[PDB]
């Protein structure tokens, strides 16, 4: 798991919760 | 230097007849739109397929294009996508996000009878799958583009239990591209390397 | 239901043999010319000379050399005319025109250089749309071909020629009349089934 | 003939006739 | 006839094998990148990774994975340059560049990763357009290929390779320079 | 003919860009 990628995906998950 | 901008259109729809592109790609700006088989050319909320012409259109496609009627209604409320069957004929949808949501085979095709609706997409679900996919390699993340693409058939179903085995065999079918999820995918793809 | 008058009164799609070539051209002004020159940013000119086709053969390349000034389309009042500005005749297949003179729907009319012809008439279409609600959905649904018009720039097709389909001609276009299409939409939605 | 359909086409004929 | 400066200085059309894939992209800014990623709403990025092709085969599927950052095109002054941002070389076929160095119009130039090249020059084209009105309609008519430039992202074609046509490469695009085309139209209409 | 003047004007315009 590329460390830069996992943080990028982690920000995406934070965005989805804001939508909910 | 990396820069990102929120898309103006939340999705784009491409109409297909058999295995051939017919008409231009339609980009939906409003949260609600109807894909019907009528002939209005200037409605930003209606993807009228009845006016699209195909010189190689056969008889069976001509008959199938007559039963689209009011077609399908797509709304994007919050972070979820729904398809409603306004047509007097059932529609068949193949959404990987929905198929995975219920533990079905990726190629599974769902039948939507007239008047019914279905949760076509869920942003939170996709975001979760995108997170637990960076651990499987480039291949897994690259193949998450099909998660942003959804295919529908207007009258005739395909897949198992049917004679049509591929979506390219159905007379009238479309393919949606979810711009929102696509932009999230781009952020993760660049960091995956090769 | 909400309706808006379309910005473009017609759209033209360019074809070479059986393949779509280039983007769809949307006419905003009441007059436009479809020539074989290379202007990309003229709202009154659909220049086909700049469109490229990797699968273009020899005969199509020769046909694209004779387009010249092409065809001029103006929309005066409620009628549509095609004028042959090219030094080679053009071949038009307009169901509204064919029916207007009692010819077979597939009939193809030859327009010699300098001549013109009344390709479409709104009043004629509106009348046909009225007396069509009595024959069922099918009859009304098939009025979509009345809103589509096909032209060939050098070589004719159909009966009396060896080319039997419009997909056999090297350079041909297909018009879509948004106006008539919108009128059809109002009636089709209410026809049910 | 559907009542709403014939009326819609009936309006269309006046619109096209106004053009002349 | 009335003429107006084009809004977009160029348009790029993406191709896979012998079939068009996706819509035509019109570049408005002087700089744009054609990569294989999935951003749909960037006026500076022509993301090909999101384009779908029902007729996409295996070998193209593999080639689309190595596009990466692709190629970046900037329009500085009156010249066009292509920079290879991909970790795999790109193959360009530009008649304006080939003629600038006296190479056959079909010549294909390889751009290794990190390198760049002066793809186009308006002054050069204008000069060829001037000394072409003396050769006839045909010569001027054939100056449209000077305004079109083709690139291949992983696999090269033409001489020196087994693929002899650009339609044989898995992933390739075709550029149309609106600026030069308008100059050509001005001369063509009056050439009779 | 008249066309060469249009092309001659283009050459002056192209020189201006630099």
């Amino acid at each position: 798991p590329p460390p830069a990628a996992v943080e990028a995906a982690r920000q995406i998950e934070r965005e989805a919760q804001q939508q909910q | 230097p990396v820069t990102y901008s929120e898309p103006a259109f939340w999705c784009s729809i491409a109409y297909y007849e058999l295995n051939q592109r017919v008409g231009e790609t339609f980009h939906a700006s409003q949260p609600s739109l109807t894909v019907d088989g009528f002939t209005d050319p200037s409605n930003s909320e209606r993807f009228c397929l009845g006016l699209l012409s195909n010189v190689n259109r056969n008889a069976t496609v001509e008959m199938t294009r007559r039963h689209i009627g009011r077609g399908v209604r797509l709304y994007y409320i919050g972070g979820e996508v729904f398809a409603e069957c306004l047509s007097d004929s059932a529609i068949f949808v193949q959404s990987p996000n929905c198929n995975q949501r219920y533990g079905w085979h990726p190629a599974t095709v769902c039948k939507i009878p007239p008047g019914c609706n279905l949760k076509i997409f869920n942003n939170q679900e996709f975001a979760a799958l995108l997170a637990q996919s960076v651990n499987q390699g480039f291949e897994a993340v690259y193949q998450l583009t099909r998660m942003c693409t959804i295919r529908m058939s207007f009258v005739k179903g395909w897949g198992a239990e049917y004679r049509r085995q591929t979506v390219t065999s159905t007379p009238c079918w479309i393919e949606l591209h979810l711009n929102g999820p696509l932009q999230w995918l781009d952020k993760v793809l660049t960091q995956m390397g090769s």
